[PDB]
């Protein structure tokens, strides 16, 4: 042989690359062996390591021990040549020629040395580059390529110390195989046999929006599975400032031509994983010179309504790829269910949304790495009192809690196989499955059995925002049927304003601006507001709360479908609302001992939301505010009165609650009407009887591609919450962006 | 959704 035996090589007369030995022939030789098109080595240089009575066998089955242990893929001579023989590519650092050049056998690349390397660098740019290396960007070249690179010293290596290397990208004969300079809220990869975690990705798995964009990869996923897991990797360790393809080109370290076909693609990963908003989000802001996106994704233009956090993350993206972006907002601030009222002394205490549910991965948590913020972890103490004063007895509270776990339990045992049509409020069901173990049991509870009890439904119908007789007993958990957020529950102290006003910095933002028609029966999205001021563009997407789509305060035109108006009567607007208290002194101290919260036994059940738990607002315990909420048939017992009455009725309940001691009167306080606000009307949305979740995606469905939809009630994975609206903002974002 | 639940948070399924 003096040319290749592997089906379909472009080299009729090859080169060998590894001069091991004397012997190494230009030249005939009894077998070529086929690393890739470009790359080839001889036999007397493949019987240098493979064979004993040669000089190369020391080093081949040192080698050999080593990745057998680390590694799952096969030793090989064609395998240990990729990975300890093949020479290194460079490109030149200086942008007036850019050209690949092959470094010397004898030199190993470093990040360092691929930052800074002009032509010819012995430890000079008119010399034309290489032959092979135009060739590299073929479809097929990929294909006349024995094996997978696998990346050297990989930033995600330490993240990744329970796979096998090769599993995942990475060579196993690298001596670099919670991490140093990372937020333990960042847990980016699921380790092997892990339960749903939200947001996680499988660092060996490709994902399917990633096969959908990338199908080339189908077949052969390794290469990109690498780029992904290093991109990732680089992005979490350094999260305030751009990952450009210039930063991640050093940490690619593989010896051969299929590094150059890894640096040309990382490009491309890059942007996609931007536009998804895996990498490049946050409350990170670019310069003006600077875009996210290349400029074929900027001749788009979108008009955002709505700028609470669906609206405002939408915006901060499209804003930093480049894209045309314009803000319509109702009322006279930004925030929309995010307003902190800053005026107490110390602390600073939240109107609407403050606290964040699971942090891991949550990129409420990235926000706050971001702008160097604090959140305060809840302890787990939350002693029930009594009006009277006395604190539940521990063993009542356990076993009451138990008591309504069982109940729960045994109503998704009920609700298998069932149908929206045989749905039944959660309630009903509820109390009905309350009565059968009375009655079977014969075993009857005590007046505070029973006020402990209601204290627990009181605790669903402030997470459901509504009575549980209008909450669905089939699907109002539907969400937890997906990968949830883990880690903890914390006070975000500075509050999510802080955060919205960051993402708000330098938008279009057109303030008291009611939207009520928007027109796409056109070329042009035509949206026009309440006093007549018109805005086109191209693309239109509505943020607006769910209460004001049921409420049909905008006209759309073409009208939205019969599907989708299903979809948006069948979720509940809930409502809780929030009442906060400052004193002169902390009374509680002495009572509660440091605990986060405290409970409330409802003193009768139609009592049963009215202020069930009081938050201490001070992580500090210095200053003396406290917050509590109205929630369930309550939020109506409240509806007429006014503030002070409110306020009134919440001191009567202190002064029962500590009665063995004197309560002073508050020096300031607020009282929330988030139902009476005409451009919100509700807290959050929840499912009702005979409705699923499915109507969260249904409401999230683009009209035309013209018409998109974000928000709270677009979310299905994460409904409610200010995380859930952010990430439908990035999810919209994405798509607008796209071709 | 119970995901909203921060103090004395339901277990039931
Ligand atoms: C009291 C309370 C406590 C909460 N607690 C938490 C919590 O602890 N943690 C958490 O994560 N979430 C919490 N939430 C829920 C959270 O605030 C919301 O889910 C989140 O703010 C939803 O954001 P959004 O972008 O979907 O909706 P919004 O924040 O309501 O944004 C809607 C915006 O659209 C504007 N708008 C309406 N109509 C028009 C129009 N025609 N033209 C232009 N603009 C219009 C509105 O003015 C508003 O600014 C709480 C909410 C409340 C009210
Ligand atoms: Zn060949
Ligand atoms: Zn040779
Ligand atoms: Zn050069």
């Amino acid at each position: 042989y003096r040319k290749c035996e592997k089906a379909g090589c472009t080299a009729t007369c090859p080169v060998c690359f590894a001069s091991a030995s004397e012997r190494c022939a230009n030249g005939y030789t009894s077998r070529w062996y086929h690393l890739s098109c470009g790359e080839h080595f001889c036999n007397e240089c493949f019987d240098h390591y493979y064979r004993s009575h040669k000089d190369g066998y020391d080093k081949y089955t040192t080698w050999k021990k080593i990745w057998t242990s680390n590694g799952k893929t096969e030793p090989s001579p064609k395998a240990f040549m990729a990975d300890q023989q093949l020479p290194y590519w460079v490109q030149c650092t200086k942008p007036e020629c850019r050209k690949w050049r092959q470094l010397t056998k004898e030199i190993q690349l470093t990040p360092q040395i691929a930052k800074t390397y002009r032509c010819g660098m012995k430890p000079h740019c008119s010399l034309p580059e290489d032959l092979r290396v135009l060739e590299v960007s073929n479809h097929w070249w990929y294909s006349m390529l024995i094996l997978p690179p696998l990346l050297k010293d990989s930033v995600a290596a330490p993240l990744l110390s329970a796979y096998y290397p090769d599993c995942v990208g990475m060579s196993p004969s690298c001596t670099s195989t919670h991490v140093p300079g990372m937020n333990r809220y960042f847990q980016p990869f699921y380790q092997p046999n892990e339960c749903g975690k939200a947001l996680c990705v499988r660092p060996d798995v490709m994902e399917l929006d990633e096969l959908y964009e990338f199908p080339e990869y189908s077949r052969d996923p390794t290469m990109y599975l690498a780029l992904r897991n290093l991109i990732l990797a680089l992005w979490y360790t350094n999260c305030k400032e751009a990952l450009t393809p210039q930063k991640c080109i050093p940490h690619i370290i593989v010896r051969g031509l299929v590094r150059i076909r890894c640096v040309q693609e990382v490009e491309r990963i890059l942007y996609f994983m931007t536009r998804k908003g895996l990498i490049n989000t946050g409350v990170l802001s670019v310069g003006a010179d600077q875009y996210l996106l290349p400029k074929d994704y900027h001749n788009k233009s979108v008009i955002i309504i709505g700028a609470g956090p669906a609206g405002l993350a939408a915006a901060r993206q499209l804003h930093n790829f480049g894209i045309k972006v314009t803000v319509l907002e109702a009322k006279d601030r930004i925030g929309g269910r995010v307003w902190d009222d800053k005026s107490f002394k110390g602390v600073t205490v939240g109107r609407g949304a403050q606290i964040v549910n699971g942090c891991i991965n949550n990129p409420v948590a990235l926000m706050c790495e971001q702008l160097g913020i604090s959140m305060h972890k809840f302890g787990e103490r939350c002693d029930l009192i009594q009006e009277g004063g006395r604190i539940t007895d521990p063993t009542i509270d356990k076993r009451m809690d138990f008591h309504f776990n069982a109940l729960l339990d045994v109503v998704s045992e009920w609700r298998k196989d069932k149908t929206q049509l045989q749905d039944v409020p959660l309630g009903e069901k509820i109390e009905e499955i309350y009565k059968a173990f009375i009655k079977e049991s014969g075993i009857q509870f005590s007046e505070l059995e029973g006020q402990v009890l209601q204290f627990h439904l009181s605790n669903l119908e402030y997470a459901c925002g509504s009575n549980l007789h209008q909450v669905s007993a089939r699907s109002w958990d539907h969400n937890e049927f997906f990968a949830q957020f883990a880690g903890d529950h914390t006070l975000l102290t500075p509050g999510y304003s802080v955060i919205i006003e960051k993402l708000a910095e330098g938008l279009d933002i057109q303030l008291k601006s009611p939207v009520q028609c928007i027109d796409y029966s056109g070329d042009e999205v035509q949206v026009t507001t309440t006093d007549g001021t018109g805005y086109s563009a191209q693309k239109v997407l509505v943020t607006v709360p769910l209460a004001l789509l049921q409420k049909g305060a905008i006209q759309f035109n073409p009208p939205l479908s019969e599907k989708k108006m299903k979809a948006i009567n069948s979720l509940g607007a809930g409502i809780i609302e929030k009442i906060a208290l400052q004193f002169p002194y902390r009374f509680w101290d002495s009572k509660v001992q440091g605990a986060d919260f405290f409970g409330h036994v409802p003193p009768s059940a139609s009592k049963r939301g009215l202020f069930a738990v009081f938050y201490d607002m001070d992580p500090q315990k210095k200053h003396s505010v406290l917050m509590s909420v109205i929630a369930g048939e309550a939020v109506a017992s409240v509806r007429t009165l006014d503030d002070k009455q409110v306020l009134q009725q919440c001191m009567a309940t202190l002064r029962e609650l500590f009665k063995e001691q004197e309560v002073p009167d508050p020096t300031k306080y607020f009282v929330t009407r988030w139902s009476t606000d005409p451009w919100i009307q509700m807290a959050y949305s929840f499912v009702k009887t005979g409705g699923s979740g499915e109507a969260y995606d249904i409401i999230a469905e683009d009209i035309q591609g013209t018409v998109f939809f974000a928000g709270e009630a677009t979310n299905r994975h994460f409904p409610q919450t200010v995380t859930g609206a952010y990430l439908s903002g990035v999810r919209e974002a994405s798509k607008i962006a796209a071709f | 959704a119970r995901t909203m639940q921060t103090a004395r948070k339901s277990t039931g399924g």
